RNA sequence: GGGCGUGUGGCGUAGUCGGUAGCGCGCUCCCUGGGAGAGGUCUCCGGUUCGAUUCCGGACUCGUCCACCA
RNA sequence: CUUUAAAUCCUUUAACGAGGAUCCAUUGGAGGGCAAGUCUGGUGCCAGCAGCCGCGGUAAUUCCAGCUCCAAUAGCGUAUAU
RNA sequence: UGGUGACUCUAGAUAACCUCGGGCCGAUCGCACGCGGCGGCGACGACCCAUUCGAACGUCUGCCCUAUCAACUUUCGAUGGUAGUCGCCGUGCCUACCAUGGUGACCACGGGUGACGGGGAAUCAGGGUUCGAUUCCGGAGAGGGAGCCUGAGAAACGGCUACCACAUCCAAGGAAGGCAGCAGGCGCGCAAAUU
RNA sequence: UACCUGGUUGAUCCUGCCAGUAGCAUAUGCUUGUCUCAAAGAUUAAGCCAUGCAUGUCUAAGUACGCACGGCCGGUACAGUGAAACUGCGAAUGGCUCAUUAAAUCAGUUAUGGUUCCUUUGGUCGCUCGACUUGGAUAACUGUGGUAAUUCU
């Protein structure tokens, strides 16, 4: 490498994209953006794959300049873009509007978010900057840099930004009792509330999270995304609701649709 | 005696058009040709053969089913806009070009060599 | 249009010297190229030979100032593209003037105007008459007569008129019309009426000849070239030579008698017996899509060593039959003996050159009037007409006069000479 | 860099001791009374139960109780009920250890035509797949190696388009007719 | 293909002022040794010539080397 | 027809298409190791075989042939690597 | 002011500095246009702060054979203290000045490698033995070495500048080259496809 | 399937190797009906290369006076396509090969509070106390040329 990389092959993109490794050598390389090549999703995935609206790679070439696509506020016309957590895809000719949480797994979850919620976005904060004249600033998950804060809002905060505005409604404190969205690594697509900060001098701290069934679990808090305050979240959640239940019982689940409809 | 039925029907209001997968029941005889697909698939939806564009299809084992795929528009004008250019002439209504793809870099990298306007002098 | 045009005539009658020079004045030959054969040809002595070192490229010709393999050139007339092939004025080199005048469409024969040379060309010993002979024998209807060396002469009319005079009742004997036929006086050396009308000759006012379209007139030899393809008979392209070169493969080398020959196109090589592929067919270096007859092309085939095929045989379409025997009319010229069955000389039929055994001598006829004298005849000397069966030594191929005339005719040579010419009747195919 | 599987499995095991006489005639006693047509499918069988044997008796090593033993163990046992082998009355991981060869050898389509009684032979049953003349839940099988499971058990016929089925009839009998009526005028 | 040679019996080889067709091994027969015997399209025909394996011509067969970069 | 950029092949459909279904399956072996003739003739410590042991000196179960037989089966032997 | 586990962090104040081979502060463009003058969609253009994309260096641990390699490193940096230069940065990276260290029987140093490393492949009861040039990540290099231009990013070679080897055309004055890219050709061969 | 068998001896029990036996590649030999898949100039020469080809690119929206087309509503610049040329950006990717290299490469792990970073995204960009838009080159093109010859000028 005499330089950056502009390519992604089919067998060393991540798996959570679900590619099939027949049908071409090479992945859809995501263009630089708001959310890191792991954990985003380009918009050819998002049409092709996971909605069927295009068969090919040309067939969304037609369609992202038909200028129908609106990430988050914005309308883009390349379909390598990293689409994140909680970009809200709103399609105008069928007034449907999209978001992405994860599963109970790993993958991005397919959810249909209604309008009315379809406006606004939760957003964990990175870092408190103090800009050049005394002036506070914030830099969200997806690369918001936003200028004079509430002063309270601290380093792991979760802030509700009006996309028609990119202005804060209401925050988010990262205190015992919230929801919690683990996102990264082996409990990625998980969805319990707080129950113990572990502080670590040097290393990365660790916050234990007991899902709402009572399979506690631990993860580091890089991973860990506050949306809501008590057992009340501030999104829509797809079914399953993020409980992680074991194999045994997904096979159980699987045969009893298929005996009940025959 | 060819029966036609449908199958994952969802309509393309981002495309302009409506998909369906197609499912072919021909008992006895061949797999029959796209052409008759068109007008037996425009009388099932009272609308225009011309529009129909059927392709993709896969005979299973034995005979009797033959699966394949196609693509009914809302009109003409966006059948001609968004589609792969080579579906076009698989009605034979459009011509592409009839120029060799090493015709094409033979005399491409030998205007390299010439600079001026006797670029397009060298060919022929 | 292409056609080809072979050089014959006497030894140092000037054939080499004319066509070296044509090829010249016609822009097929650069000047500088010229100039090196004239400092090399100077180096040996030989100075008056700079234009036929264009055509003599074997260290044996150059040594000894005559052609002895035939010489392939090219240069373009105002009407056709036309290949020249020099062939050998010698005697021992007949065989290589037969395969060569097979070929051609046309033949331009070099007559020495000089006092001496014209009559001992057209001699009972010269080649002039043989080679005449020979071409209208091979299938070449159309002659010109390019009378050579009329400086030596100065220029002199009633030396020309005699030439033509003479030149005429001896192609007439032949079975040319000497209407058909224009007589052109040229100086190969000095480039005299080649393609410009010369000054040194006031009172030429040109050539005249009877074409099916009427009466055509000129008076420069390329005008007369001017005004001279079986593309719809099977592919007959018989070889001269064979090349292995480097990264392409084999390449054999040849002439298109008749039929037409592609890139792609299954052949088949005879006597070799071995179909393969044509990859691509070139000619001078150029690639073309396809070679009519005329063209002297190399053609690339596949999978196949320059050890099984050579020099001698016929290559053609594998989809569009080989000689066991045949029965052909002969006429009996010049053998100093007498020919009985046994007899196995070598035949000529178009490129190929096999030996072929008389087989059974069946009827004796009249040269003139063609009427059965003998049945059986236990011998046949000079100046007899025959009916004989014949069986090539190795797998050759020809075809019955009447049907396909290039592969019909044929030529017979031993003891110093072209002994007998021929005209096959039937074959009977393998 | 081209797409493309380059994954190969051997489905079969060649034995260690080829020339013994006591395996030479157990694999005799299956071609002949199975209609098989070499030695290696023997052990292309024999190899599938050696892969099911050994899933099996790995899972006895791991104590009871464990979730992974409980999933892959009745993971294990649904399919095996699902195709004919093993009985429900006999639904226990213990039992996959006494599961012999010639018991994937009745599920083998090949041996249900001589089961179902429309083929004169077990020889003769092979060619009723090999001709297309059966037929599975209006499929045709063209290969006597298809693993018929239990439930398609009472769907195995003859094909639709076969002439000793509901189709139309063969070369033989449109030769032997048109002799039949041009010699007759 | 250009120049040079080689070819005569089964084998390989002589030879020939142009006139008789050989030797050796071999096969035959006889008493490794010796004797006799069978065994020839003299590459081929055509002439030259009183008579041709020789003298001429011709190509041929094989071996040889120079050429041969559509 | 389908397939595809255009094809090819696969699958589909009509026509033909095997009684010695001559539309003809080989590769290695047949002393032991190691499944498989004391078959027949030629060969006579010769030619050779055989991974090893060993066989050939005129009635060879091991060479060479034919007949028969054995293993694997569109594969199999051999060499060399592990 | 605000943060970290800990700042010489950020911001603020001040006293100055503003590098002529100069740090920004639109001397652009298109479609609709409605109200003297005011607008809309954007495109593009930049300096700086983050963001992503990386790279660059460090930390710890991990390598194959060999003692007929037992001592090595070092004023031609070896291991350090001090202070600079250079570099995008930490640092013997280099320069100066002092100190005498640094490694080794736990196998250093040296040699061999028919050695690109790793995921992995083949074989196997268990343990292992062998393989891994070969599609995934990363390293390294385009005859051999050296040097550079340009650019965010190269010591780039389907970019240059030398020497060395090989090699092309000439009018003999010169000019030009780099298939360990897809094919393909020779050579090498036991061994490997269609210009 | 955690498996042995023959050969030292007059015979025996042993040490003990040799040879069979099963794989997996590489070559090679004989043979070759169907069909799905699929390795393929690495080992010797990181040896040498012919030809051809693999890096170019324009939107309503950087600079249009090539009639090279082409509209007539024309004199208020250009209908508008538009080759060339200028500018901008890429050519530092991808592909191929494995020669070098034995704490080196690399792998896990972290560190960069010891560093830069095109583009993308999001913030900035009337914050400074003095134009209704400034200057002069140059390519394409016109025109004269050289050299045997170049992607020379």
């Amino acid at each position: 490498a005499r330089g950056p990389k502009k390519h992604l092959k089919r067998v060393a993109a991540p798996k959570h994209w679900m590619l099939d490794k027949l049908t071409g050598v090479f992945a859809p390389r995501p263009s630089t953006g708001p959310h890191k090549l792991r954990e985003c999703l380009p918009l050819i995935i998002f049409l092709r794959n996971r909605l069927k609206y295009a068969l090919t790679g040309d067939e969304v070439k037609k369609i992202c300049m038909q200028r129908f696509i609106k990430i988050d506020g914005k309308v883009r016309t390349d379909i390598t873009y990293p689409a994140g957590f909680m970009d809200v895809i709103s399609i105008d000719k069928t007034g449907e509007n999209f978001r992405l949480i994860y599963d109970t797994k790993g993958r991005f979850a397919v959810h249909r978010i209604t309008p009315e919620e379809a406006k606004y976005k939760l957003c964990k904060v990175r870092k408190i900057f103090v800009g050049t004249k005394g002036i506070p600033h914030l830099v969200t998950h997806d690369a918001r840099t936003i200028r004079y804060p509430d002063p309270l809002i601290k380093v792991n905060d979760t802030i509700q930004i009006d996309l028609e505005t990119g202005k804060i409604t209401d925050f988010i404190k990262f205190d015992t009792g919230n929801l919690c969205m683990v996102t990264g690594g082996a409990n990625l697509g998980r969805i319990g509330v707080i129950t113990n900060r572990e502080r670590h001098p040097g290393s990365f701290d660790v916050v234990h999270v007991k899902d709402a069934n009572g399979n506690s679990f631990a993860t580091r808090l890089s991973n860990i995304f506050v949306i809501g305050k008590g057992n009340k979240p501030w999104i829509s959640l797809p079914r399953g609701k993020g409980i992680r239940l074991t194999i045994a019982e997904e096979r159980d689940k699987r045969l009893a649709a298929k005996q009940s409809s025959g | 005696t060819v029966t036609i039925r449908t199958r994952k029907f969802m309509t393309n209001r981002l495309l302009q058009r409506k998909q369906m997968v197609i499912d072919v029941l021909h008992p006895g005889k061949a797999t029959v040709p796209k052409t008759e697909i068109r007008e037996k698939l425009a009388k099932m939806y009272k609308t225009t053969p011309d529009v129909i564009f059927v392709f993709g299809f896969r005979t299973h084992f034995g005979g009797g089913k033959t699966t394949g795929f196609g693509m009914i528009y809302d009109s003409l004008d966006y059948a001609k806009k968004n589609e792969p250019k080579h579906r076009l002439a698989r009605h034979g209504l459009y011509e592409k070009k009839k120029t060799s793809r090493k015709q094409r870099k033979e005399r491409k990298n030998r205007m390299k060599k010439v600079r001026g306007t006797a670029k397009a002098n060298v060919g022929a | 249009s292409h056609i080809n045009v072979v050089v014959i005539g006497h030894v140092d009658s000037g054939k080499s010297t004319t066509t070296g020079h044509l090829i010249y004045k016609c822009g097929g030959i650069d000047k500088r190229t010229i100039e090196k054969f004239e400092k090399e040809a100077a180096e040996l002595g030989k100075g008056s030979f700079k234009y036929a070192w264009v055509l003599d490229k074997l260290k044996a010709e150059r040594e000894r100032g005559i052609t002895i393999d035939i010489a392939l050139w090219k240069f373009e007339t105002p009407k056709y593209q036309v290949t020249v092939i020099d062939a050998p004025g010698h005697r021992d080199f007949i065989k290589n003037m037969i395969t060569g005048t097979s070929q051609a469409d046309c033949a331009i024969l070099i007559i020495a105007g000089g006092v001496g040379e014209f009559e001992a060309g057209i001699s009972k010993d010269g080649q002039t008459r043989e080679h005449a002979l020979l071409a209208f024998t091979l299938g070449v209807r159309q002659l010109i007569v390019a009378v050579n060396k009329m400086d030596s002469v100065k220029w002199d009319e009633s030396r020309f008129q005699e030439i033509v005079k003479e030149t005429s009742n001896f192609i007439k004997k032949v079975g040319y019309n000497p209407k058909t036929v224009p007589f052109v006086p040229i100086s190969g050396w000095n480039g005299d009426n080649m393609i410009e009308a010369t000054t040194n000759a006031p009172w030429y006012k040109g050539w005249e000849k009877e074409t099916k379209a009427g009466v055509v007139k000129g008076k420069t030899l390329l005008e007369a070239i001017d005004a001279i393809r079986p593309t719809d008979k099977p592919l007959r392209l018989p070889l001269q030579d064979v090349y292995k070169i480097g990264g392409i493969g084999t390449v054999p080398v040849g002439r298109v008698e008749t039929g037409v020959i592609k890139p792609g196109m299954v052949v088949t090589f005879a006597p070799a017996g071995v179909t393969t592929e044509v990859k691509s067919v070139e000619m001078h270096h150029e690639q073309l899509e396809q070679g009519v007859p005329g063209d002297n092309v190399g053609f690339n085939v596949k999978n196949v060593s320059v050890k099984e095929i050579r020099r001698g045989n016929v290559c053609g379409d594998a989809k569009n039959k080989g000689c066991a025997s045949f029965n052909a009319t002969v006429i009996v010229l010049n053998h100093p003996g007498q020919i009985s069955a046994g007899y196995s000389p070598v035949l000529d039929c178009h490129t190929a050159h096999i030996a072929c055994r008389f087989d059974e001598l069946l009827e004796k006829n009249d040269r003139r009037s063609g009427k059965k004298l003998e049945d059986h005849p236990k011998f046949l000397k000079s100046g007899d007409a025959a009916l004989v069966k014949f069986v090539p030594s190795k797998p050759m191929c020809v075809e019955a006069f009447s049907e396909y005339p290039p592969l019909g005719r044929f030529a017979v040579r031993d003891m110093r000479q072209t002994v007998a010419v021929g005209v096959i009747k039937s074959v009977d195919k393998t | 860099p081209v797409a493309r599987s380059w994954v190969c499995r051997k489905t079969y095991v060649t034995p260690r001791r080829p020339f013994e006489k006591s395996r030479l005639d157990q694999e005799l006693k299956l071609i002949g009374e199975y209609g098989l047509r070499n030695k290696r499918e023997v052990w292309r069988v024999k190899f599938t139960l050696a892969k099911i044997r050994k899933a099996a008796r790995e899972l006895l090593t791991l104590d009871e109780k464990d979730p992974r033993r409980l999933f892959e163990g009745n993971a294990l046992l649904r399919r095996l009920v699902r195709i004919g082998v093993l009985d429900e009355g006999k639904m226990k991981l213990d039992y996959i250890l006494g599961l012999k060869i010639e018991d994937f050898l009745e599920r083998r389509l090949q041996t249900q035509v001589f089961k179902l009684g429309l083929a004169k032979s077990i020889h003769h049953a092979r060619v009723l797949i090999r001709q297309r003349h059966i037929r599975v839940r209006k499929q045709v099988v063209n290969i006597p190696s298809f693993i018929v499971r239990l439930d398609s058990q009472k769907h195995i016929d003859f094909s639709l388009r076969s002439p000793y089925g509901g189709g139309r009839p063969g070369r033989v009998k449109r030769k032997n007719a048109k002799k039949g009526q041009g010699g007759a005028g």
